[PDB]
């Protein structure tokens, strides 16, 4: 019913590797970029 | 271009406006002034230059007879050196729409007056020179910038 099997769960093997690996590397450039943002400091001095 | 200092060498001495903030001048005392005096203005970090028709021994002399400081130990005849101040790449933005005009300004750290590489840079800085709204140069200026401006 599925001849593929044994090829399709050993590309799921290489799938999650490289998913584990990409989503991290992307989380932390997301990160870097988004730092500008996030550290940001702002103050509201009205003149007197 | 304090607020480029104040950003650009953030959290260091260069980092502060010559004139200093509005709570040291409303008290700053008479002790300090002095003291400032007494700690800064040192011969050995002191120049007298002059330039025209005079001679420089004349000068000299004069200057032996009322530049007559004493030096003792050897602090006195020491120049200090000044501790490091550390650039930082960051920006500072000033905004209120109800201004005419906005200002920026865009920098990098400098060598500083030592190296030779001083010369260069200002070399470069002349290819792209200045620009502004009187030049009578116009959209024939040598300087790309300024054309496109
Ligand atoms: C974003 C996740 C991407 C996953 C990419 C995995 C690529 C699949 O790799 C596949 O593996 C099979 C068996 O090893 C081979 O027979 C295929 O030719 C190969 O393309």
């Amino acid at each position: 019913a599925e001849p593929e099997h044994d090829q399709r769960k050993r590309m799921g093997l290489k799938m999650l590797l490289i998913s584990a690996l990409l989503t991290s590397l992307l989380y932390y450039m997301k990160r870097h970029k988004w730092s500008v943002l996030k550290s940001r400091k702002m103050a509201y001095r009205p003149p007197k | 271009f304090d607020y480029l200092h104040a950003t650009a060498f953030q959290g260091t001495a260069l980092a502060r406006t010559v004139e200093g903030t509005t709570e040291n001048i409303k008290h700053l005392t008479r002790a300090d002034l002095a003291s400032y005096i007494d700690t800064h203005f040192k011969a050995p970090r002191m120049v007298l230059a002059a330039a025209g028709g005079i001679s420089h021994k004349e000068l000299v002399d004069a200057a032996r007879q009322h530049f007559s400081g004493v030096s003792f130990t050897y602090k006195e005849d020491a120049v200090p050196i000044l501790p490091r101040c550390r650039f930082t790449g960051s920006e500072i933005r000033a905004r209120d729409d109800a201004l005419p005009v906005a200002h920026v300004a865009l920098a990098v750290e400098g060598p500083g007056w030592a190296d030779p590489d001083n010369v260069v840079l200002h070399v470069a800085n002349a290819i792209i020179g200045r620009y502004d709204r009187t030049f009578g140069g116009g959209k024939h200026l040598s300087s790309r910038l300024a054309a496109l401006a």
